């Protein structure tokens, strides 16, 4: 419904780095390679940073081929590329499997984990108008999908929250937004 | 191509319900039924179940479900307890690229879905 | 000028977002979630991982937002939050004779001239004579700066801009670009 | 579609969006034309953290630095009052010095600061060395000046992130075939 | 404008060799035969590089390539270390808006030139 399915940003520890990625095809992959003008490919190791340390250095080495982000039939999957796995952090799959919201789910080379399902959002969006204002609002959370590659973070590794991994990024879906956006201006 | 990939997470409260609850448990996306030929493919599925499984000694029955579109696999054990260990090994791991997940189903249901699994006391081991 | 006008979001020192830039004469900007609509500039979307408790709060509290009109050579604030907003505007304040630095509360349903063309061309005009560093100031006539739900000054606790939870800047690309006419030939 | 793209700092801070050059020659000056494809404007930038020894800076910017690209080569062309300093890799490896060597351009001067063959080749001369020598060679592809003051082993800034303003130039033709590299390694 | 504008930098092991080797000099960048009008031209090129190394007393021999689209000119001194001044002199020096950049490479000349 809007021009791009997705918008990405990239992050190392707690800062952004390079501009916004607008997903403008229905598959996408993020790799740590340097092609700056391909509307397929978000290519990483390109990107500068001032700030950065050895440990962010060494992990973008084995980004590699990355991660490879598709969106067909109203679903959007994502498949790891890389030598190295990615660690996905989205509600909407941890809601369709009843696990904590929180939950950080790796992917290792070769897999493809299913990340998000727009009839269940659709679904979600129907039964949070009727549990207020509140319950709407905090659906923007749904909108939005977190990955990080080599590294995972987590109540089970040593690194506690996104903003510790050296390379991640954050998806936003902007189909679910404009609908949630609909519902939330006219509550 | 159908070899596992290592868990998703380490289970807990967060993914796993607190103890096992029925000594038969419930297993999807093992396999793809669209893309499979024949009647022998499910001996595989089978062997790769007690593979994974195999320092566990209290299955006794394994069935698929050909006609299960999302790929499920249906375990009976001897005891709750040794289900449980069969969780923890099979539960959010990654097999064939795809991500396995599990549900404790109760004993009647497994009974009046394959009766076959009456006549098994026996445990299974992988060849 | 393809833009008449482009808008920086931040949050306390942070900048938050990306610039969004006015392709259209009406412009609004919500706490809202349409990320495609060339009209809206919606900041509920918009992501920061060193969001503090007393911003998320503040986010809650700007509903449909400011109204951003320039129709006739003059800029024009419609509140439509049911907060205030909190405009610092050099030409409007200019124009009313206060200090450059005074920010004017927008009540809900109430709006405000914050900007004039011709007024900022002939300050232009008359600021040549003065030289160079005259001219180059007038930067900050041509951003607007305005925070939402609480404001900053000598009367509240807030002495700076950077301390509000939410606030935007406004680039006006129309005085800017005539601005830099006159400072290239100085 | 841009032969080139140019991020603008501040001591270690990034200022303003990043500017792609769609036109064969461009200036990065610090007056404030905000719609020209022809020139990068920094006096419209603002940063809320700007101290004093950056605004000073901003005064004698001026007319800047004059970039064009002709011939397979890029040039670096001092307008300022006050002297560019220029850190290009490829410019260092033509004549043999230290890859991290900062030549200071005064104003009227111009400097040849890239030649894309002389990539191409040491691109190929590369590709026999290993993988850690070309993806080592993104530097190459990544120009960095500064206005006004310089770092380096004659100046008492040691890091570009010392220099009160200074930009990084991206040349996205080297970057692609560089790519393309990358990706078959 | 054909004048001297100061240093790129300051010449030591990262831009230049360690001691003078040779009493030749190789040095680029200081004309652009397009732009110059007639034969007389080379005599100033030859001047400029006199006045930059006006304290020197071994420069015995300079020619410059009018072909040479590069700005060479050719320099023979007495002693590799009269060079070694005449290239801490020339190397990474401003000259007419080029950076000029230097080289170790009638065949006998003795006496000294000097600039007029």
């Amino acid at each position: 419904e809007p021009a791009f399915w997705c918008s990405i940003a990239y992050y190392e520890l707690n800062q952004r780095v390079g501009e916004t990625f607008h997903a403008s095809q229905p598959s996408l992959t993020v790799d740590g390679f340097t092609d700056p003008s391909n509307s397929e490919r978000f290519c990483l190791g390109l990107l500068s940073n001032v700030n950065r340390n050895a440990t962010v250095e060494m992990t973008r080495r084995h980004i590699g081929r990355g991660v490879r982000l598709y969106y067909i039939g109203g679903e959007v999957f994502a498949e790891c590329l890389s030598d190295s796995a990615i660690f996905v952090q989205s509600p909407n799959c941890n809601q369709r499997y009843g696990w904590h919201p929180a939950t950080v789910c790796k992917i290792p080379p070769g897999c493809n984990l299913k990340i998000f399902n727009n009839q269940e959002f659709a679904a979600l969006l129907a039964q949070s108008v009727n549990q207020g204002f509140e319950a709407v609002y905090q659906l923007t959370r749904m909108c939005t999908i977190r990955m990080s590659f080599v590294k995972g973070w987590g109540a089970e590794y040593r690194r506690q929250t996104v903003t510790s991994t050296p390379c991640w990024i954050e998806l936003h879906l902007n189909g679910p937004l404009q609908w949630l956006d609909k519902v939330l201006t006219q509550m | 191509s159908k070899v596992w990939q290592g868990q998703a997470f380490h289970l807990d409260r967060r993914n796993s319900p607190p103890n096992s609850l029925t000594p038969c448990l419930k297993i999807r996306n093992m396999f793809d039924p669209v893309m499979e030929i024949g009647d022998q493919w499910h001996l595989a599925i089978q062997e790769a179940i007690l593979e994974k499984c195999s320092d566990n000694d209290g299955i006794v029955h394994i069935a698929v479900d050909k006609n299960s579109r999302e790929g499920c696999v249906y375990v009976k054990c001897l005891s709750p307890e040794y289900a449980g260990k069969a969780f923890k090994a099979l539960h959010g791991s990654w097999f064939d690229g795809k991500l396995v997940t599990v549900k404790y189903l109760r004993l009647d249901r497994y009974h009046h879905r394959f009766p076959q699994a009456l006549t098994s006391n026996t445990p299974l081991k992988p060849s």
